[PDB]
RNA sequence: UUGACCUCAAAUCAGGUAGGACUACGCGCUGAACUUAAGCAUAUCAAUAAGCGCAGGAAAAGAAAAUAACCAUGAUUCCCUCAGUAACGGCGAGUGAAGCGGGAAAAGCUCAAAUUUGAAAUCUGGCAACAUUUCUUUUGUUGUCCGAGUUGUAAUUUCAA
RNA sequence: UUGGAUAUGCCAUAUAAAGCGCUUUCGAAGAGUCGAGUUGUUUGGGAAUGCAGCUCUAAAUGGGUGGUAAAUUUCAUCUAA
């Protein structure tokens, strides 16, 4: 398959080399003063309505139509799951 | 209407189209001030050559990727095996490309001769005349307009000559290992999906 | 300012270390993100908040950022009397970082 | 930095704090005129980010837009044609209500150019929306080596030509597959020229 | 001590 | 009329270059200089080759 | 009672600026119908004519939230080619691009997000000097007062880091 | 009348400013915006190509785009407002 066209690792065999790391591959890295800031913003902010609610439904244990109000309120399910664990960990840090 | 032997007619000339017509008659008129204009730059821009030095490059697709033709500038890296400095390159007329990057030693090592042989064959002035400073030509006398493809062209790659046949090409089998490995490439997530799903039963 | 920059420009024109002619300030430091930086850096001592800053925004989350570093803070009235201490129209924030040990 | 925790807040649009401000602002500005001058940034912030500078000959006005669709001027909803252009109701305007609050501003301060806008707040009725402009004949603007480029004649209304950021935006300039029909009439006259050569 | 100053009383100076 | 009429005509080039060999074959043949009409009656020799 | 600040006004206040015309080419907005479909309503005409706004000697676009699937390429623009192609269409009449490749030309960068904090280091204006000139018509430098500015002007950094 | 050199004189406080070199390091990156649904309009863009209205509205190795909808998992690529 190596250098043949066609197969699996097609493709002519080179010297392979290491690329440096781009600056700007590196965003979306969480920095300490990012989440400091948010956590203070979060803390004098609060949370939203919807995100009430999910978290209401969540620890009443109906994680499955918690998980259907975040879909239909932020408009994915990746996006959704995203605001559920976000809110999980926000209740468990609160009840411990 | 259509009664006439060939094909059916495609036409598309059902919008004003005669408005926008464009014919050619400036064609020589634009030759010509191309022309001018490229020898007033040589003359304004003189020593130094009129088009800059650009890398050789593998362009992206089955169809041309066994040719070599011209890149927009050397990358971050091959300037930096070469020894200019990134400052210094855009000084001296080397372009530098911050989107390319060598995936291959062979790419690289193409691209370093490439600026070795360019530095090898510069003059570089002096800043103020009569004190060289590091990089600088202690005689510029000599200094002329020459063209970089003069110096150094965009060679191909050679057409490899006659070699010895071997056993172990005799005994290779062409067509059966690309019937093979397209089958192989085929089925290669059925397979993994039947190996996890059989691991998680087991 | 302009006197003691001067006589720095004498000092160093006769000869003299630039450091031993003018003596550490000590000022009330301002300006809401000088402050911002202090506070996270735990160098203020002191945060004074004005109460009537408009956009509210720029003072609400200083209160949750001066408890969290420990720094005391107090919502002082006029902005108006913030600029007054520090020769401006109006001020922000004020932040007292050093004193001198006999206002310890 | 408080511009950080600036940028925070402003994300966390549906707090109590930002709904509570969001209300009394939006009273406040529907009292005043629907092109009023502001004294300051209301989100300085977001007008540093644009390319705002607290210094002289920057300049910041407030307006409101009404909300909604396009409905065609044709007297009693009246077309005449086919069908298909009879509609007079659910037809929609091809630039956002922020490039209508940039030509309103820019035409009501003719002797200055507008730099950039940003919404501030909405309601039912209105949509606010603050327009940062900048005043090419003011010498703190034309020795800026940073913002000298807009006294130059060529960016005279850039609003009108669309060619703000939002107005970047509503004509669909952008780079690749997803953004090839533009710009239209550029594009379009290139793709119905007629290229007749000489030997042909 | 500041460098900015420095070069500010070298120009009040000059 | 418009302007967009063809007014150039394209030729192959070894057609041309046909054409060009042919007319300087005739150039080197005299009777043809006379049918065209070149006064050569008393010319020394043709084709006509001149010092440097 | 004086003041401070915020906001908002007034002046034939000091100094400026906008309009209108031209509109072949340029950027938008708005927007048809004749016509083709041998009728006709989707379609087409056509993202056209008319209407409206705004520029320059070009404008626009432009240093990738870009292609690709390669041995990878590398801002934009234009030309040839892709290509009457993929696709879109009462899948009817009709419509219809892009990557690569070749060329013309090539040039890169600037902010917001950082404590100058051992010193707002920044800037407009008045006044007074000097100076300079396509120019007694232009353009400034220096000094000094008022002011703008800490709700942030300089230096520093821009992801290629 | 201009242009770029030169040939010089003078003012130039380089205490400074900058390029490069390796860092067990940190590394701030644009929000009623992306995105989703829907409605008009557009495109060759076809379970939407752009744009606009309205409703809902994130995020932090996150978010775009890889031209057949959806869920999950990888891989490239780019770094928007």
């Amino acid at each position: 398959a190596p250098g043949l066209v066609v197969g699996l690792n097609k493709g002519k065999t080179l010297t392979k080399r290491q690329l440096p790391e781009r600056p700007s591959r590196r965003k979306g890295h969480l920095s300490k003063r990012t989440a400091f800031v948010r956590s203070i913003v979060r803390e004098v902010a609060g949370f939203a309505p919807y995100e009430r609610r999910v978290m209401e439904l969540i620890r009443n244990s109906q994680d499955k139509r918690a998980r259907k109000l975040a879909k239909k309120r932020l408009g994915t399910l990746k996006r959704a799951k995203g605001k559920i664990e976000e809110l999980t960990s926000v209740i468990q840090s609160s009840r411990l | 209407a259509i009664h006439v032997k060939g094909q059916l007619p495609n036409a598309h000339f059902h919008k004003d189209w005669q408005r926008y017509v464009k014919t050619w008659f400036n064609q020589p008129g634009r030759k010509l001030r191309r022309r001018q204009a490229r020898q007033t730059k040589a003359a304004k821009i003189a020593p130094r050559p009129v088009e800059a030095i650009r890398p050789a490059v593998k362009p992206p697709t089955i169809r041309y990727n066994m040719k070599v033709r011209a890149g927009r500038g050397f990358t971050l890296e091959e300037l930096k095996a070469a020894g200019v400095s990134r400052r210094v390159a855009s000084t001296i007329g080397i372009p530098v490309d911050h989107r390319r990057r060598n995936r291959s030693e062979e790419s690289l090592q193409r691209n370093v001769e490439r600026i070795k042989v360019y530095l090898a064959h510069l003059i570089v002035f002096p800043r103020k005349a009569g004190q060289p400073k590091k990089g600088d030509a202690t005689d510029v006398s000599g200094a002329e307009q020459t063209d970089v493809a003069a110096v150094l062209p965009i060679t191909q790659e050679a057409v490899e000559e006659a070699k010895p046949i071997t056993e172990e090409a005799k005994n290779f089998n062409a067509f059966s290992t690309l019937s093979n490995e397209r089958a192989y490439a085929r089925y290669a997530g059925a397979r993994a999906a039947f190996q996890k799903k059989r691991a998680e039963e087991a | 300012k302009k006197q003691r920059l001067v006589a720095e420009a004498e000092a160093v024109a006769n000869g003299k270390s630039a450091q031993d002619v003018s003596k550490k300030p000590y000022n009330v430091k301002y300006g809401l993100n000088h402050v911002v930086a202090l506070i996270e850096a735990k160098k203020a001592k002191l945060v004074l908040i004005a109460s009537d800053v408009d956009p509210i925004e720029l003072v609400v989350f200083l209160p949750a950022l001066c408890k969290k570093m420990g720094v005391p803070y107090a919502i002082v009235k006029n902005k108006a009397r913030l600029g007054t201490v520090i020769h401006q129209k109006t001020a922000a924030v004020l932040a007292v970082t050093e004193v001198r040990e006999e206002d310890k | 930095g408080a511009y950080k925790y600036l940028e925070e807040l402003a994300k966390k649009k549906q707090s109590d704090v930002n709904l509570f401000l969001s209300r009394v602002r939006a009273w406040e500005y529907r009292q005043m005129n629907v092109i009023h001058r502001a004294s300051r940034p209301s989100r300085p912030d977001k007008a540093r980010r644009l390319g705002y500078k607290a210094k002289q000959g920057y300049v910041i006005y407030r307006i409101r837009v009404r909300r909604g669709g396009r409905k065609r001027p044709v007297p009693k909803g009246q077309t005449y044609g086919k069908p298909v252009h009879q509609g007079v109701n659910h037809l929609k305007y091809q630039r956002s209500a922020r490039c209508t609050a940039e030509e309103r501003v820019g035409r009501y301060c003719s002797n200055l150019r507008v730099l950039n806008s940003y919404w501030v707040n909405q309601d039912a009725t209105y949509k606010f929306f603050e327009v940062i402009l900048v005043d090419p004949s003011h010498k703190a603007i034309r020795r800026d080596p940073r913002i000298n480029w807009i006294v130059n004649p060529v960016h005279k209304h850039r609003e009108s030509r669309g060619l703000t950021s939002i107005g970047k935006k509503s004509r669909g300039i952008g780079k690749g597959h997803r953004f090839n029909n533009s710009p239209q009439h550029a594009t379009w006259l290139r793709h119905n020229t007629l290229s007749l050569r000489r030997y042909r | 001590p500041s460098k900015h100053e420095q070069k500010r009383i070298l120009q009040l100076a000059y | 009329t418009k302007t967009w009429r063809k007014w150039h005509v394209k030729v192959n080039q070894n057609e041309k270059r046909y054409a060009i060999a042919s007319a300087v074959a005739a150039s080197g043949v005299p009777s043809l200089l006379l049918a065209r009409g070149h006064r050569i009656e008393e010319i020394p020799e043709v084709p006509l080759v001149v010092d440097d």
